[PDB]
RNA sequence: GGGAUAACUGGCUUGUGGCUGCCAAGCGCUCCUAGCGACGUAGCUUUUUGAUCCUUCGAUGUCGGCUCUUCCUAUCAUUGGGACGCAGAAGUCUCAAAGUGUCGGAUUGUUCACCCGCUAAUAGGGAACGUGAGCUGGGUUUAGACCGUCGUGAGACAGGUUAGUUUUACCCUACUGAUGAAUUUUAUUAUAUAUAUACAUAUAGUAUUGUGACAGUAAUCCAACUUGGUACGAGAGGAUUAGUUGGUUCAGACAAUUGGUACAGCAAUUGGUUGACAAACCAGUGUUGCGAAGCUAAGUCUGUUGGAUAAUGGCUGAACGCCUCUUAAGCCAGAAACCAUGCUGAUUAAACAAUACUAUCUUUUUUGUUUGCUAAUGUAAAAGAGAAAUUAUAUAUGUACCGGUACAUA
RNA sequence: ACGACUUUUUUGCCUCAGGGUGCUGUAAACAUGAAAGUAAACUUUACGAUCUGUUGAGGCUUAUCCCUAGUGGUAAAGUGU
């Protein structure tokens, strides 16, 4: 007979099965739409985790309760170190889908990326790549008019520069963008211009534009059923336990029916959240990025004490309105959005007021150790 | 930019932090921090514990 | 006139027992269910400041007992979160009864009472001895 | 000893129950059918109860609750429609619809029931009467006991009431997650500068980037206000629709803030102990207060838009001079439905591409393949294995002028 | 869980230390200081919970906090192709 009392089945169906991701990098699934109309441009850019930290804005937004008034949010930070593209990538469309014509390479690729190719930097002879990038340049442009003619979609293939970055590994991150806008004639211009130069968040994006966010989940191992998908207890009197499921399925049809969640790994997990709005794009060579029109004071976006298990940004960063999937040190990938967003949202214009800078190691009391040092006095 | 300034402690208070009690009389107490909220929950006296400012000032050690 | 209420952190499950604080002569109020509760499997119906409860008076004079009445949430204790940028809580939990349209039964309401509460009901906000 | 034979499922049938029809005497102010519908009559269904006794008695664990999932539609709400005894509003009947949802309690062992309250609605069902190596054991169905009636008695009771052990996974499969080699009777969407070429290409090893078949799939409903005290209405009342601002329920993350959490750490202190001071220890964590970091919710963020349609409304239009949504041919707009898009997996494709670097290696000729080993053979297809226009089907194709025209051609 | 994965192997990394950031709440030590009083000298000497001064001190702060070309370190060389 049916079930006494009904409810909405526990966790979503859509993401099993619930295994570890193959890859601690992100993958973008797919890119936004070739509108033709548009100049050619990146769509993508690498980033990796720096922290939470808390700001305050202003809201124009009319017929609201909260209406006038400064309102508190949290905010995520991802330092930006500059991509540096090096190669061309032409695909061309076949029934049994995208399939790679051909790919040319830069003159030079730096150590941080050659490191990836290999698993033991320190122990092997260091002999990757050399041979083929010395090839002439009729051979480069021979292959460029192969792609030229026939491509149906061209994307290049950039990487992070850890070395700008306080993380432990010098194993860069490779990844693929896709260029969306003109002719492929202007789209092959295009890149081979930017080729071995470095590449900044702002060339990218725009102030107050709204961003597709895709990045590998905290790990936990394997979790229990109710954690894992947040089955209610059973009661306490029960005498093999108490924080698992009572049934796994009928009798009929007479196997485990793969919807009824199981023990098992939780997190690791691919996710793609969408429609982040982007607060402010900083510059590094500014003292004052962290600084707003309210406060006028000098300082950086790093907070006091640094940021826990990151310590301190140096370069270019992204403030970015809420919160976004994985850890602190994790990789994070930006993606524009799938259709150009047409929201209230989307058209508004973010005049933060504030910013913090204080601790974020226990509860902060200033928002620099100048404040700090003065608050006090003389001291041992 | 201002910020609010403490009940409990004297410390200066940047927006976005501390918590807020009021008192059945109608006196709100603003507290930086946890600690500070659960001294002032307890019935503390301010000026008695040495570490917090109200001593300094108290004590002609400022 | 407005319902927009804005989110502020349930507290108050059924079966609470609140001080009534007013004028009316119910001593305490006993909230037995929630206006525009949610229909959920295992979760109890639940308030917050902003909230229409339907309540009924243990201790007070005898005609407001026994009766089912409506009442509307002045204080509490759980914290919640004001946008502004801090946590608030206040000292003991408190309720009036009202009208079904949310006209106050009495005449004044002696406690303080939150903000949050005041902008939802109006001819409630009158009768405040101070909005906070 | 017995399934030769009951109490349990399943099976047949469906009297009984439930559900749907058909008739039209009437009811419905007048009016068969807006809504009904007797007298009658035909079915369906197996969620009821029977009838039955085919299966199991060298044991299919016997009610209910809890939890959990999936299926159904005979639709309750939500979406889209049509009809009305429909002015609006409220609503009734009805068609596409199973996408999404379907609650808090009081009382009872309860299925059932009845209230009370929320609600958008508190729909109906199935899965061995779903769910006891998941639990629970209140009920019924052991031994003790009580009271009544019944029995001379021992004792009986589809009467009540009370105390009454709930065993085993480490097997196989399944399912959830974790690894992981092997893969030539095998593959292949090209290669080469308007011309070539499968009778051909393909060593291998690491590694990176992707490809993406195929499989999975998710968001949902409400309030408030503006539209409007308008339309409509005799007044009373009183909208759809957009739009704007919020919230619910779910999902997916996350910890800046807030809260929770302590065998990181400091401090306090009771009892004992090292002669005291100091340092400490011990009381299975001595006991407290605060308590970073990390987890974590009751805290925070985020949750698309096309294609093709159903119901249905239409259009052109014969059959049938007229008419006709097509109950012909030809068409069109149109739904929470369907499929994409999107998102997740993809040793689910014993799948695959590009690229970097590398290990005597390549070609031709000759002879051979009649200590476990240290020369070495297999064919699902050789006997001329011959054949690149392309488009129709109640006409095609060239060529010439400018899909039309002309002329050839099968 | 183990595998696995992520890394690094001398412009690194580990290691301490210094600095940063917090967390705790003002150490021991000394005073011919204060202190309810008390007792005993021929005004000075005894005991004294506790308190004040030197003292926002002392202690702790990566083991899964931050910074430092600051200190000292950095072996085995196996095995498969």
């Amino acid at each position: 007979s049916h079930r006494k009392f009904e409810r909405p089945r526990h966790g979503s169906l859509g993401f099993l099965p619930r295994k570890r991701c193959k890859r601690l990098r992100g993958k973008i699934r797919s890119f936004p739409k070739d509108d033709k109309e548009k100049p050619p441009h990146f769509t993508a850019f690498m980033g990796y985790k720096a922290g939470m930290t808390h700001i305050v804005r202003e809201v124009d937004k009319p017929g609201s309760k909260l209406h006038k008034k400064e309102i508190v949010e949290a905010c995520t930070i991802i330092e930006c170190a500059p991509m540096v593209v090096v190669g061309i990538v032409g695909y061309r469309e076949t029934p049994k889908g995208l399939r790679i014509l051909s790919t040319v390479w830069a003159n030079h690729v730096s150590d941080e990326f050659r490191r990836r190719y290999y698993k033991n930097w320190y122990k092997s002879e260091k002999k990757a790549f050399t041979k083929s990038l010395n090839v002439p340049e009729a051979t480069k442009n021979c292959l460029l008019k192969r792609i030229e003619k026939y491509c149906t979609v061209l994307r290049a293939i950039c990487h992070t520069q850890p070395s700008k970055t306080p993380l432990r590994m010098k194993k860069a991150h490779i990844m693929e963008v896709q260029i969306n806008g003109g002719s492929m004639k202007e789209k092959l211009e295009f890149v081979k211009e930017m080729l071995e130069k470095n590449l900044p968040v702002s060339t990218v994006f725009n102030p107050n534009e709204m961003i597709d966010v895709i990045s590998v989940t905290k790990g936990h191992g394997t979790k229990g059923v109710v954690s894992r998908y947040g089955v209610k207890r059973l009661p306490r009197k029960t005498h093999r336990g108490l924080r698992k499921v009572a049934c796994i399925g009928a009798w009929h049809p007479a196997r485990v029916q793969f919807q009824i969640p199981r023990h098992g790994q939780k997190g690791y997990f691919h996710r793609t959240e969408r429609n982040k709005k982007i607060y402010r794009i900083g510059l590094k060579t500014d003292k004052n990025s962290a600084s707003t029109d309210a406060d006028i004071t000098e300082k950086k976006i790093t907070p006091m004490g640094g940021f826990p298990h990151y310590g301190v940004v140096n370069e270019d960063f992204l403030l970015l309105k809420g919160c976004v999937a994985g850890t602190k040190k994790r990789p994070i990938t930006l993606r524009k959005n799938i259709v150009p967003q047409v929201s209230r949202d989307a058209l508004a214009q973010v005049s933060l007021k504030f910013i913090d800078t204080s601790s974020k190691i226990g509860h902060g009391r200033f928002q620099t150790s100048e404040e700090k040092v003065k608050y006090y006095g003389p001291l041992k | 930019v201002k910020t609010e300034a403490c009940s409990f402690s004297e410390y200066r208070i940047y927006p976005g932090r501390g918590q807020k009690y009021i008192a059945r009389d109608g006196k709100v107490y603003f507290y930086l921090s946890s600690k500070f909220a659960s001294l002032a929950l307890q019935k503390k006296k301010a000026a008695k514990l040495r570490w917090t400012q109200t001593w300094r000032r108290n004590n002609k050690k400022t | 006139t407005l319902k927009n209420k804005m989110r502020i952190t349930l507290s108050l499950p059924v079966g609470a027992l609140i001080n009534c604080c007013d004028n009316s002569g119910g001593k305490n109020l006993y909230i037995i269910a929630v206006q525009g509760f949610g229909s959920c499997l295992n979760r109890l119906p639940a308030a917050s400041l902003g909230d229409m409860v339907l309540a009924t008076v243990k201790k007070g004079k005898p005609d407001l007992r026994k009766k089912v009445l409506n009442a509307i949430i002045c204080r509490q204790s759980k914290a919640w979160r004001r946008h502004e940028g801090y946590y608030i809580y206040f000292e003991d939990n408190a309720g009036v009864i009202v009208n079904p349209k949310g006209e106050m039964k009495g005449s004044a309401i002696t406690g303080p009472v939150a903000r949050e509460c005041a902008e939802l009901w109006p001819k409630l906000s009158s009768a405040a001895s101070a909005i906070v």
